[PDB]
Protein backbone atom coordinates (compact mmCIF):
# COMPACT_ATOMS: atom_id res chain seq x y z
CA UNK A 1 0.00 0.00 0.00
CA UNK A 2 1.10 3.69 -0.75
CA UNK A 3 2.08 6.19 2.62
CA UNK A 4 -0.98 8.49 1.87
CA UNK A 5 -3.54 5.81 0.95
CA UNK A 6 -3.68 7.42 -2.53
CA UNK A 7 -1.44 8.34 -5.42
CA UNK A 8 -1.22 11.33 -7.24
CA UNK A 9 -4.51 12.51 -8.11
CA UNK A 10 -6.49 14.88 -9.29
CA UNK A 11 -7.89 18.04 -7.83
CA UNK A 12 -11.28 18.86 -7.71
CA UNK A 13 -13.05 22.31 -7.15
CA UNK A 14 -16.23 23.30 -4.77
CA UNK A 15 -19.15 22.91 -6.61
CA UNK A 16 -22.57 23.85 -5.47
CA UNK A 17 -26.05 23.48 -7.39
CA UNK A 18 -29.25 25.52 -8.48
CA UNK A 19 -29.61 24.85 -12.26
CA UNK A 20 -27.58 24.97 -15.28
CA UNK A 21 -24.74 27.45 -13.38
CA UNK A 22 -22.82 25.02 -10.64
CA UNK A 23 -20.72 28.15 -9.43
CA UNK A 24 -18.89 29.41 -6.87
CA UNK A 25 -20.13 28.38 -3.78
CA UNK A 26 -17.86 29.79 -1.49
CA UNK A 27 -17.88 26.82 0.27
CA UNK A 28 -14.51 25.46 -0.48
CA UNK A 29 -11.40 26.57 -1.27
CA UNK A 30 -10.97 28.12 -4.81
CA UNK A 31 -8.25 25.05 -5.88
CA UNK A 32 -9.68 22.74 -3.79
CA UNK A 33 -8.13 19.79 -2.70
CA UNK A 34 -7.83 16.20 -4.07
CA UNK A 35 -10.42 13.40 -3.79
CA UNK A 36 -9.01 10.46 -5.06
CA UNK A 37 -10.50 10.04 -8.76
CA UNK A 38 -10.15 5.64 -9.12
CA UNK A 39 -8.79 3.22 -6.56
CA UNK A 40 -5.30 2.67 -4.44
CA UNK A 41 -2.47 2.61 -5.83
CA UNK A 42 -1.46 -0.97 -4.49
CA UNK A 43 1.48 -3.36 -5.50
CA UNK A 44 1.25 -7.15 -4.76
CA UNK A 45 3.56 -9.68 -3.03
CA UNK A 46 3.22 -13.48 -2.48
CA UNK A 47 5.38 -13.24 0.80
CA UNK A 48 4.52 -17.06 2.10
CA UNK A 49 6.00 -17.76 -0.87
CA UNK B 1 -0.79 -10.18 5.96
CA UNK B 2 0.21 -13.08 6.64
CA UNK B 3 -1.71 -14.09 9.76
CA UNK B 4 -4.91 -13.36 7.82
CA UNK B 5 -3.73 -15.82 5.30
CA UNK B 6 -3.04 -18.34 7.73
CA UNK B 7 -6.90 -18.03 8.63
CA UNK B 8 -8.05 -18.10 5.17
CA UNK B 9 -6.45 -21.13 4.66
CA UNK B 10 -7.58 -23.16 7.55
CA UNK B 11 -10.48 -21.35 9.26
CA UNK B 12 -12.10 -19.82 6.29
CA UNK B 13 -11.81 -22.83 3.79
CA UNK B 14 -13.26 -26.19 5.31
CA UNK B 15 -16.35 -24.86 6.33
CA UNK B 16 -19.97 -26.08 5.72
CA UNK B 17 -22.03 -24.51 3.06
CA UNK B 18 -24.19 -21.35 2.64
CA UNK B 19 -21.33 -19.45 4.12
CA UNK B 20 -18.84 -20.12 0.97
CA UNK B 21 -20.52 -18.04 -2.47
CA UNK B 22 -19.99 -19.07 -6.12
CA UNK B 23 -18.19 -16.08 -7.73
CA UNK B 24 -19.37 -14.63 -11.73
CA UNK B 25 -20.23 -17.91 -14.16
CA UNK B 26 -18.34 -20.56 -12.76
CA UNK B 27 -19.53 -23.51 -13.66
CA UNK B 28 -20.10 -26.04 -10.73
CA UNK B 29 -20.55 -29.82 -11.27
CA UNK B 30 -23.94 -30.44 -9.47
CA UNK B 31 -22.50 -33.33 -7.69
CA UNK B 32 -22.56 -31.65 -4.16
CA UNK B 33 -19.83 -33.41 -2.50
CA UNK B 34 -17.21 -34.46 -5.85
CA UNK B 35 -14.07 -32.30 -6.23
CA UNK B 36 -14.34 -29.83 -8.68
CA UNK B 37 -17.63 -29.09 -6.49
CA UNK B 38 -15.49 -28.24 -3.50
CA UNK B 39 -12.81 -26.46 -5.51
CA UNK B 40 -14.82 -24.14 -7.08
CA UNK B 41 -16.98 -23.05 -4.37
CA UNK B 42 -14.81 -20.15 -2.67
CA UNK B 43 -14.59 -19.26 0.64
CA UNK B 44 -15.56 -15.66 2.00
CA UNK B 45 -13.14 -14.32 3.88
CA UNK B 46 -14.94 -11.80 5.79
CA UNK B 47 -16.75 -13.75 7.75
CA UNK B 48 -13.86 -15.30 9.27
Amino acid sequence: FPLGGSAATDTYSGIKANGQTWTADDNYADRGAEIESGNIFAMEINLAA
Amino acid sequence: NLWRSFLYSNVALYLPDSYKITPDNITLPENKNTYAYMNGRVAVPSAL
